[PDB]
């Protein structure tokens, strides 16, 4: 409805995403949502295209639940991760339309034991207001370097 | 101390296990660099990746930068990235089309694209001096051992070793079968490539493709998990792609066992000789009509009966059939290795066949993968494991009988430990002919 | 060139000085982790730890991984975390509980808590062969040298050199003033572990503990600070408790003169034989109340009356008696090191004891700590400094007498550099005992 | 009094420790302040449990003091840092009972010679007002690695 | 395979090409740490950074610490930055003041200015040791070969190697010109350093001082589009400084062939002895009127028409004359090098001579340059180039005659290869030397 | 004319930076203005001291058109660029004088191939109005190890 509240939206995302609450955060998302992390740069689809990520509610699902077993043997001790952001630039606000789109740097970084590593690039965010709640129909994560070597990345950007 | 010592060499290997050096020795990651990859051949891409004269495409194999480039005449040539002047490279980037010749970018020497000499600028200060006596004046050295099946080029850097014909034997039918999917007869490289740094030796990463214990114990958090939450389904609704290419990770020990597998000579075996866990994967009919249009009902049958679970050609490439991926081992050092994976177009098929590769890619090869994940906690544990003392060796006694010592063809079943004896048989002998 | 070479690691020893490759070469870093680290006792830790049948704890000691666990019976074992069919670890992180076995993530092998093998999975595939004759038979690799002292836990990888008992003497009494000083007689850890990273030579730090010499010098410029604050305040008030454990740092000679200083053999040495730094400390009331009724008049008198400054085990633990606090040593290369900090509860004590243990804790072995920033840079300097020329040695002299070469319990002055001697003739002994 | 002057606050501390005016940083805490750094996530308190840092008046007046000090072999070179932070969010606004809650996401880095570090993590700042002036009672500081292994760090984040 | 090993050391240089091991292998750069750079004369700094007494600043050559200090006697001493009790640093920092005398940070031991022990403290715990007899008894070691021309210090850590008279010949000229474009013929530290981290080996940063080869090739992408962007505005309009100094790179050959080329022995040279490409550089008439007004007519325009493109004193110095420009070598592996430019004020000349050293400071060295974008780019590629197999060596036959194995001062064009020949042939002698 | 017109200003700078849209970028300067490295801490002008980069309109050009060029053999494959920017602060503001200063925290992030690199410090933006159009008189930017040994970076910050 107003910008600061799409801002807002950004923020408690990540937020979100912080404190490990991933059963809220996937709730977020319409049921035909797509989180999406490209491989390559200006990639046109991730239908014809291999990507990094290209998750639907299923696959979202399976991940977070994933992480509650007891034999996630990759998982101990489990990760940490923090989000660094730059404030959300409001693109695209189309009141009538329903539909906003969002633009937002940031710096990730992911440590596990004695081992840190961190990224940056750019979130795109696409927003419509379901029965007055603002909710996600596509989440795309820009990388700088994502189509350089990578190491294991296993939770959410 | 294993330098010009070839019978310690010999003595890290013996008839049903190996020793733990063989995963950690910097000394021998040095010397296999100087000696086993360069007397193997090594796959360093395809023909659709430099199709027009003047293309080429750079690589590094056993420490070494190659450029692979497509000459006037059609042909595919192999030379060193290295300028005959003072060293510098005349190509920067993974690929690019340099015309008509290579102009190196610190004093403008120029080489033809097969390699040899074009032009010196200002030739009057080399009269009377000795440049015509030396090397530097054939050009940049080139590679005579380069060849092409179905599009894949593999090289050979020295000459010491088995020639192509030998050295593969009639495991190429994989490759084959892989480009007989298509209508035209044709792949082209699409889809983009996967790269996913380990930090492992090469070796585990080439063992776990033809282990077929791992992956009910290893894979359980995700495969389980995705068994799991599809089962309550009804068995009417449509299982999506993401939950058909995860549950086969769950099966029992005997389909597994009866699964099979096949292994050739110089270390080359493939997964699944009768029936495999692509074998389901639905069926799409535009695809099969296309098929039976150009090749008929039979042919068109025996080919999409064909459905083996991986090939491994030793010692960096693997293959996938009915998903049409491949994925190329890069050893960086002791405790560290990149892995390429790449897909496959087949021509004239519809894009439902690309939409399920890449689908299968970002599922399994991702650094964002869970199987991934998983997998390469497994690498990380045996490589962190084996610095303990006490018992130094690593166990392959698995279905284990000295029968198969007579080597060839040999058929058996899906959880026999062979592929590793036969790998390491190849790698000891390897670094022993040049010793 | 040290490997096999006996004689050139003796000739890096001298009666009153020592070479600088001792601290700076990495070949002898890793002849050391191959042979010094493998024949002392090293602290791997608490029994408090791992209280339930069950329980383990994963520690590295001399380039090994080891599980420390609790076996059905109470008693506790020691085994390589390494996984008898191919290296695998079996458990990942710092502790856990794996109830009545450990299962291999990688292909589910089983094994006891006691480290012997308990099932394979599919056993059939093994009928024919080898492996129950080879040493993966009988299961994780143990170490039969486990011993505990009032909960405190050491190990000793190899076979060669002097058994617990002796290897320890009458350094025990130590510990022991550490656990008399709980109305129960028991320690458990709490407080959580302080990690510091320095880059230099263990060895530097391991000196630094009796050197006092350094205090007044190093750490002028925060101990001196704090005094000169506290000054001009009435000698009435009470003092901070900061102030209080940082006055001590600025004394004058003669006090550390006259604090003495005693040692053992094997490089075992403690402090502060008559008083210490730890002398004054205010006093509880409620805390002497409670000893006094365990204990009664004479006895709790005796105990509260011991204050060693701190003391020494060879080669890697420190501890101190009035603080309830340790340090632990854990080499990592010639010029990275990592000290844990710990910190134990009285059992029976009143809250206040662990409130100053952990104050004291933060104030002193903290990352974040002006005295260990002042101690690190000084270790810092050193190891930049050493890689001068000219005069390439260290020297030793300070109270230096040769009737000290007899050995056995001597008790001197303060300020003697004896313990260091003891120190590098014991490595010499260690190193040449299994070349 | 608002929102605004609390995001002011935060930045304008943040500020002040980036230009070394730490006689002017140290007047903005209350006599019993305190400058926590926990060593574990999830720490309960600073008195029964360890801390990389609590701090009260006199700690760091004694800190601060050492920094002006001729033989301070540490910080020779003397060390610079760089605080880099996301917009504050006021959590609790307690305009009547006086009590400010404010959550700060950060980058830090610490250079000295050739040598950088960095490390991200979260400020919790407690604020109330003195006199008209907004002072703070607690400034605890959130490391995302905290009970990792780490180098000295000799500055204030 | 190199230590011990003088025949082998001598077999990687021949005439008129060397081999690849020259650039790449690590152990040899170790050698040369210890033999190469300890044997040779080496830029340490300038007098007019320690001018008052007690001023030192602190070096690092050969893997050596150094403080440079001025002592009480106004004369310049050096000394090994590494204290005589356990080999802490004595100064932190690159430069300072220590007043009167040395003060160890670790245990307070002191010492004099020009090195000499001064004060133990608490000697009374030495009089019946041997701390007398050994070396820690003089102090800080010393270094017997300082000297300085012009302000310049040098220093040689051995006593292997001819001395700085017979080392330098007549290339100190350069110094001299460089000196007598002032004034008041002083020069002083002015403008701050420039450090630009390489890469590369040092060796292909000496190299392309004086190769004329390269600027028109590499260099072409931002010297041809300057001169580009110029051409086309009236030749009547001034050239911004920027065009001046970048127009010369992209001359033709002829220009760089008849510039001209002089080399001493060991390995020291300058280029440009006709005209060079500073040579134009628009004029200033104040300067001239000051200089006049100091010197007269002739001596003037003597100076002033002597303008030097870069002199280079091997094995880590070079020089401009015109522009008032150094820079430092430093290496740090065999893959990595550190390189300082520094900038010079003349005293009593008016600011825009500083102006343009400036300027052309920041435009040509700074590591946000393109020119130095270009040329690492080079020896990026290079090092990484030189890592292939079969052609195994390094052309260096242009322009060479073997008359030129008689040495001595030797005047030739500008686009012979000389220079690198005589740089390798001293680094064979003073390798040679010490084996 | 607003605040938050310069603080638009300046993110839109660094996304113009960001998308390698030299031409637009260059064309925010004045025909005087200068775009400042120094390398010292408080530098006092880039004149008679030496600086990383002290570039005038003809040099800018020089550098924007040299990326063009198809043997800017170091620029193979080209180089990519992230700025993360903590909020701008305005420290002057003179509407009647027409000159604005404002002081940005940044994360710069510069990665080619697999390599990559990152620099943290300030930026200080000296603003004015030209025929109702903000531009640029001067963009002075410190770096926290300016004085360093850094290696090659090849963008602009
Ligand atoms: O090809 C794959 O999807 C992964 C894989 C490698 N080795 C295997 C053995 C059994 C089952 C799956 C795999
Ligand atoms: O135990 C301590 O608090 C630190 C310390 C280590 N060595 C010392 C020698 C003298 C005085 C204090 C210490
Ligand atoms: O002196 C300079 O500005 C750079 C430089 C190094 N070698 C050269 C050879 C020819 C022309 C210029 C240079
Ligand atoms: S190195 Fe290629 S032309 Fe000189
Ligand atoms: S490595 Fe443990 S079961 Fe195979
Ligand atoms: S090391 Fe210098 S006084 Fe001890
Ligand atoms: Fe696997
Ligand atoms: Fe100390
Ligand atoms: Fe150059």
């Amino acid at each position: 409805v107003t910008r600061q509240d799409l801002i807002d939206f950004v923020v408690n995302e990540a937020h979100l995403l912080d404190t490990r609450r991933y059963e809220e955060w996937n709730a977020l998302f319409t049921d035909d949502a797509f989180y999406w992390v490209p491989l390559v740069p200006d990639q046109e689809d991730g239908l014809n295209h291999t990507s990094h990520l290209y998750e639907d509610k299923l696959l979202r699902e399976l991940r977070i639940e994933r992480l509650k077993s007891p034999r996630a043997f990759s998982q101990q001790p489990p990760s940490r991760c923090h989000h660094l952001l730059q404030v959300p630039v409001v693109e695209q606000f189309d009141a009538e339309g329903n539909r906003f789109v969002l633009r937002t740097g940031f710096h990730y970084t992911e440590s596990q034991g004695d081992e840190l590593q961190f990224y940056v690039g750019t979130f795109f965010h696409h927003l419509t207001v379901r029965d007055g709640a603002l909710r996600m129909t596509l989440k795309r994560v820009n990388l700088l370097n994502c189509d350089a070597a990578l190491p294991a990345v296993q939770l959410f950007i | 101390s294993y330098r010009d010592n070839p019978d310690a060499i010999r003595a890290l290997v013996q008839d049903d296990r190996v020793h733990r050096d063989l995963y950690t020795s910097q000394e021998l990651f040095e010397l296999e660099q100087e000696h086993f990859f360069a007397n193997t051949w090594n796959y360093v891409g395809h023909e659709s990746q430099l199709p027009k004269p003047g293309d080429w495409i750079s690589n590094e194999i056993a420490g070494r930068p190659l450029i692979v480039a497509r000459h006037s005449d059609g042909s595919v040539r192999a030379m060193m990235n290295r300028c005959a002047h003072k060293g510098s490279r005349l190509v920067n980037g993974p690929c690019g089309n340099t015309g008509k010749f290579f102009r190196c970018p610190y004093h403008a020497w120029t080489f033809k694209t097969d390699g040899s000499l074009l032009a010196i600028p200002l030739k009057t200060g080399y009269e009377n001096t000795a440049l015509h006596e030396c090397e530097s004046a054939k050009g940049l050295t080139t590679l005579r051992y380069v060849r092409s099946h179905r599009g894949f080029i593999f090289v050979k850097i020295s000459d010491a070793g088995p020639d192509f014909d030998d050295y593969f034997g009639d495991s190429l039918s994989s490759i084959d079968n892989m480009a007989d999917r298509s209508p035209e007869g044709e792949l082209e490289i699409a889809g983009g490539c996967l790269r996913f740094m380990h930090q492992c030796n090469w070796k585990m990463f080439v063992e776990n493709l033809n282990d077929t214990m791992h992956p009910m114990v290893a894979h359980e958090s995700s495969a389980g998990t995705a068994k799991r939450m599809w089962a309550d389904k009804p068995e009417d609704e449509p299982k999506p792609m993401a939950v058909e290419q995860f549950a086969p990770f769950m099966s029992d020990y005997k389909f597994f066992e009866d699964m099979g597998i096949r292994t050739y000579d110089n270390g080359h075996s493939f997964t699944g000789v009768h029936f495999s866990i692509h074998s389901k994967y639905k069926a799409i009919p535009a695809y099969d009509d296309a098929m039976k249009a150009r090749y008929g009902e039979a042919k068109t049958a025996q080919i999409l009966g064909m459905a083996r679970h991986n090939t491994v050609y030793y010692p960096n490439l693997t293959i996938k059939g009915a998903i049409q991926a491949i994925r190329v081992v890069k050893p960086i050092s002791a405790d560290r290795t990149l892995i390429e994976s790449w897909t496959f177009r087949l021509k004239g098929a519809p894009p439902e066949l690309l939409q399920r590769t890449t689908m299968y890619n970002r599922l399994i090869n991702s650094p964002f993968s869970v199987v991934g994940h998983d997998d390469l906690q497994a690498y990380r544990g045996m490589q962190a494991g084996l610095h303990a003392s006490g018992n130094e060796w690593v166990s392959l006694h698995r279905n284990y009988d000295p029968s198969e010592l007579k080597g060839g063809e040999i058929t058996t079943g899906g959880t026999n430990e062979l592929p590793m004896r036969n790998q390491y048989r190849a790698w000891v002998q390897r670094m022993t002919e040049t010793m």
